[PDB]
């Protein structure tokens, strides 16, 4: 009777921050043991690292996988509109994402959150390009992105700063 | 087999607090033998292996002269480097250098080498004929020009052809114990539950040197190049390396793997049977 | 040994 | 361009609780060369950590390794805290006897 398996607040949690992964037992992480279910007697009262993976939950067929993901571990990128972040109503825009720190993978986030993934523009850049749109004055198109690395894929670093377009009616 | 000598520098600047941090290594394969701090209290070129410890006070002498004027070059280099790319005076500044030999297993010059980094970005490098340059930028052909007018390029084959061969035969024979003679790994396998269904098996390679090896998983003898985590082959401290490789199996399984190592040491190729 | 004399960029 | 280091923690023999090791931190594939690393016992600092001389690998990212002596025991827990510009706050990696 396959159970379910969700995170509260959710399943994005900046670093420092508490989680409590619910189940409805033996959670367990896929590829590496997480110590830290062991020691329950499932809340985690402060998030690091250690904690990031691919979890599932049985007790039955196991759970569709939760994918905890922790972010804040490393400085952030800086999020730009480009050519403009003022744009037409109807226009589309590029958002550029860049990480002044090696990492080959970024995610943009849209906020009032639905995410994109994405790899570099180019071969070793460490910024990537998205396209957003067609945008409208009547709804708020405001974002922020991430960066990571692709071996360490739960791991995320602090968000840019919030980019807001200005969309013209 | 085939031999190198390789020397590495590290200048980072210090906005308000002093001078800049000048580090120098001096490498023969994977073995450190000199040292340079410019914050050590020495003030000195310092031996850091046995073998070089024999060399007389001519050597630390002559040795600890010539790092003070690389010492000196990349402290200029630095503040060269900040105009160059008209860059502020906040935030510190990284200047690299590597350079080095390598000796066929003849003993006879086989390949030289120059490099140079600003910020960890490739700078300028010496090409393979060692009589011109890759300036692969805007400001380093600005370097390159000052370079093959002052004949630095000919004098550094004649520096890499000549003594970085001659002193590394020197230092081969010196540390004949250490540098010729090979620590073959000492393998073993461990098992890790995942789950009731997973289990990960690693394969280990410890105490061995030179770095250089290769560890892979096969499953009924195909290779799991795809599903094999490897570690980045790390330092134990004392001279030698480790490394392991790790595979997620399923359970009930873990007979149909192997694990495979090759490395100078070992007389032939290793395969090891999870279950013989 | 180290190389003599060193060039400054 | 920065680069984050790489952390593995470690010991230098195999582990065992009677018997006198070294525990070591290597991190590597970093840059700048800057670093704060410290060697953690219960969660207090060990003092008189050593390091190696800073070097760096093709791609010019910079490696150290960090070591102290120690008796591993099954209660004692050991970590590695290592600092840099291209994290946020410092990362800690616990020693796992086996990786």
């Amino acid at each position: 009777p396959k159970p379910t398996l969700w995170a509260e607040p959710g399943s994005v949690i900046t670093q420092g921050s508490p989680v409590t992964l619910r189940c409805q037992y033996r959670l367990y992480r896929e590829k590496k043991t997480a110590p830290w279910i062991t020691r329950i007697p499932f809340p985690i009262p402060s998030i690091t690292w250690e904690h990031a993976g691919r979890y599932r939950c049985y007790y039955s067929e196991s759970s569709d996988p939760l994918e905890l993901v922790v972010t804040g571990a490393y400085i952030k990128p800086t999020l730009s509109a480009q050519p403009s972040p003022v744009v037409n109503s109807g226009g589309n825009v590029t958002l550029q994402c860049d990480s002044q720190v090696a990492f080959d993978g970024f995610i943009l986030c849209k906020e009032g959150p639905q995410c994109l993934n994405s790899q570099p523009h180019a071969r070793g850049s460490s910024r990537a390009i998205f396209s957003v749109g067609p945008v409208s004055p009547s709804r708020r198109w405001w974002y922020r992105c991430y960066a990571y690395d692709s071996n360490s894929p739960y791991e995320w670093s602090l968000p840019s700063d919030l980019l807001e377009l200005l969309v013209l009616g | 087999g085939s031999h190198s000598m390789r020397y590495f520098f590290t200048s980072v600047s210090r906005p308000g607090r002093g001078e800049p941090r000048f580090i120098a290594v001096g490498y023969v394969d994977d073995t450190q033998f000199v040292r340079f701090d410019s914050d050590a209290a020495s003030q000195r070129m310092e031996p850091r292996a046995p073998w070089i410890e024999q060399e007389g006070p001519e050597y630390w002498d002559g040795e600890t002269r010539k790092v003070k004027a690389h010492s000196q070059t990349h402290r200029v280099d630095l503040g060269t480097l900040r105009g160059y790319y008209n860059q502020s005076e906040a935030g510190s500044h990284t200047v690299q250098r590597m350079y080095g030999c390598d000796v066929g297993s003849d003993w006879r010059f086989l390949r030289g080498y120059h490099q140079y980094a600003y910020d960890g970005k490739d700078y300028i490098a010496l090409k393979e004929d060692l009589r011109s340059w890759t300036a692969a930028d805007m400001a380093a052909q600005t370097t390159k020009h000052k370079w093959e007018a002052a004949h630095v390029a000919e004098q550094l084959r004649a520096y890499l052809e000549g003594t970085c061969v001659e002193w590394l035969r020197r230092y081969l024979e010196n540390g004949k114990e250490t540098l010729q003679r090979t620590d073959a790994p000492k393998t073993h396998m461990t098992h890790h539950a995942v789950s009731d269904h997973e289990a990960t098996l690693r394969c280990w390679a410890l105490s061995f040197y030179p770095a250089e090896i290769t560890l892979t998983w096969q499953r009924d003898g195909e290779d799991q190049t795809q599903d094999t985590e490897l570690v980045e082959t790390r330092p134990a401290g004392d001279g030698t390396f480790q490394k392991w490789a790790a595979v997620v199996v399923p359970s009930g399984q873990e007979q149909r793997y192997t694990c495979h190592v090759q490395h100078e040491g070992l007389p032939k190729p290793l395969t090891l049977r999870w279950e013989p | 040994i180290l190389k003599e004399p060193v060039h400054g960029v | 361009i920065q680069r984050t280091p790489k952390i593995q923690v470690y010991s230098r023999h195999p582990a065992e609780n009677g018997k006198s090791n070294f525990l070591n931190c290597y991190v590597s594939g970093f840059h700048p060369s800057d670093i704060e690393v410290d060697l953690l016992k219960n969660g207090e600092r060990i003092e008189k950590v050593e390091h190696s001389d800073l070097s760096f690998s093709k791609d010019w990212s910079f490696y150290l390794l960090y070591y102290t002596e120690f008796t591993p025991t099954e209660k004692d827990e050991y970590a590695c805290r290592v600092n840099h510009v291209t994290l946020s706050q410092p990362k800690i990696v616990k020693w796992d006897r086996d990786m």
